[PDB]
């Protein structure tokens, strides 16, 4: 055999068939945007690592104690699994006092275990998109939703006075008064798009003191697969029966 | 079988379709930067396992070498490419030509790797090499794919 051998049988007719070259159309589609409208800048924005807090500190005033979570002793297997109290008040664990150690999995976010396998990529009627390189399984962490924590008036005020030219829209609601903002600062998180079926959802988890978002997976997706959530006037572009038709 | 292109990648290959297509271009033949070139420049990318790239290298070579004058042309690349085959006989494609055709490759290589007599973790293997060596066409894309390779046919290209 070979690495790379040649087609066999049926192949060989194949490839030696003239055939005039044609770009496929989930390619040649940017062609005709382009001309309807202009080609895509490269999004721009001040990459973060963690959140900006401007006149807010989202503090959720609970110290996360010790559950009474087992440390398995196979090191193979992870500590803090569905049924941690702490996990079951959406808080992490802390290092500090988790009876697991270091084998503890209700550390995602603070140990920033984000997916590494994500893509931004071009979606034909919402504009720039986030897909899964890899499949994922459901309640699966996925990545931390990262931007400026500010006050609602904080941010009327900066849409008053620098969001006016913006066709988008890039803020989450971490409270009925505090939003964080990624219309400047932020993380891919701010490219992923809205759905009326979503397959992802966002969490507010009390972090070692703190609020911080992240997105889980709802449900399994395969490959190549665009991450959605529901934002709770655009036009909806989601493409499922039953659709709100409006975001 | 999907092979998957470069995010990155899609963008020049609407370029190429354009300056082909519709402004009437065509790309520099010989090509100043062959695919022998490049594969060779991947190879040695991959030595800073070495029997394996070898055996990527030249079954991409040979897939080219057949898919070029078949199905990697644009109809208005025929004449062309007929004048190079009139010009520089027995010379191999992967010679002749240059980073966006054999770019252009792997958009229809995946219809013909079904018919591979691989199994399933060889088959996952090959595209193991071909996904990497797409993303190192897509690491040096500002000096591999480029409009200024490209130039307007004279008026006696189009008879
Ligand atoms: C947080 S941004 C998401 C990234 C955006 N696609 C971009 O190009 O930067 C939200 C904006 O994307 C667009 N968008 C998101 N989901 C959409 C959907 N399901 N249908 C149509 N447009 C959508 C809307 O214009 C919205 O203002
Ligand atoms: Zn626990
Ligand atoms: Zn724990
Ligand atoms: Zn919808």
């Amino acid at each position: 055999p070979g690495l790379f051998p040649a087609p066999i049988h049926v192949g060989k007719y194949l490839r030696q068939k003239r055939i005039d070259f044609q770009l496929p159309y989930d390619i040649l589609w940017q062609w005709k945007h382009n001309q309807l409208y202009k080609k895509p800048d490269v999004p721009l924005y001040k990459k973060i690592r963690s959140n900006v807090y401007v006149d807010v500190k989202p503090l959720s005033g609970y110290e996360a104690t010790t559950c009474n979570c087992k440390k398995p002793d196979d090191d193979t297997r992870k500590g803090c699994v569905d049924d941690c109290l702490n996990r079951m008040i959406f808080a992490e664990c802390s290092p500090n006092t988790c009876p697991c150690g270091e084998q503890c999995c209700n550390q995602r976010i603070q140990r920033h275990e984000w997916v590494q396998c994500l893509e931004r990529f071009r979606a034909e009627e919402k504009g720039w998109g986030i897909r899964t390189k890899e499949p994922l399984k459901a309640g699966q962490f996925i990545i931390e939703y990262l931007g400026e924590v500010v006050s609602e008036q904080e941010f009327r005020n900066r849409m008053i006075e620098q969001y006016h030219n913006h066709s988008d829209h890039y803020c989450l609601n971490l409270d009925s008064g505090m939003v964080i903002d990624s219309y400047r600062m932020g993380n891919e998180a701010r490219f992923i798009n809205h759905s009326c079926d979503p397959n992802c959802e966002m969490q507010k988890w009390s972090v070692n003191g703190v609020y911080r978002i992240g997105l889980y997976a709802l449900k399994d997706m395969p490959a190549g697969t665009e991450l959605t959530y529901d934002y709770n006037q655009q036009l909806c572009k989601c493409g499922f029966e039953k659709c709100r038709g409006i975001i | 079988v999907k092979v998957k292109i470069p995010e990155e990648l899609k963008p020049w290959l609407v370029d190429d379709w354009d300056l082909i297509t519709r402004q009437k271009q065509l790309f520099y033949l010989p090509a100043k930067k062959n695919v022998d070139s490049i594969l060779e420049d991947y190879a040695n990318y991959k030595k800073s396992k070495e029997y394996a790239v070898n055996e990527v290298v030249a079954g991409i070579k040979e897939y080219f070498n057949v898919m070029l004058g078949t199905q990697l042309l644009y109809k208005f690349e025929r004449p062309q490419y007929a004048e190079i085959l009139a010009d520089h006989p027995d010379a191999p494609m992967s010679q002749v030509y240059g980073a966006p055709h054999l770019l252009r490759l792997f958009v229809r290589i995946g219809a013909m790797l079904a018919y591979t007599p691989l199994d399933e973790k060889s088959l996952a293997l090959l595209l193991n090499y071909l996904h990497d060596f797409l993303k190192y066409l897509a690491k040096n894309s500002a000096t591999l794919f480029s409009a200024s390779d490209y130039e307007v046919a004279p008026p006696e290209y189009h008879r």
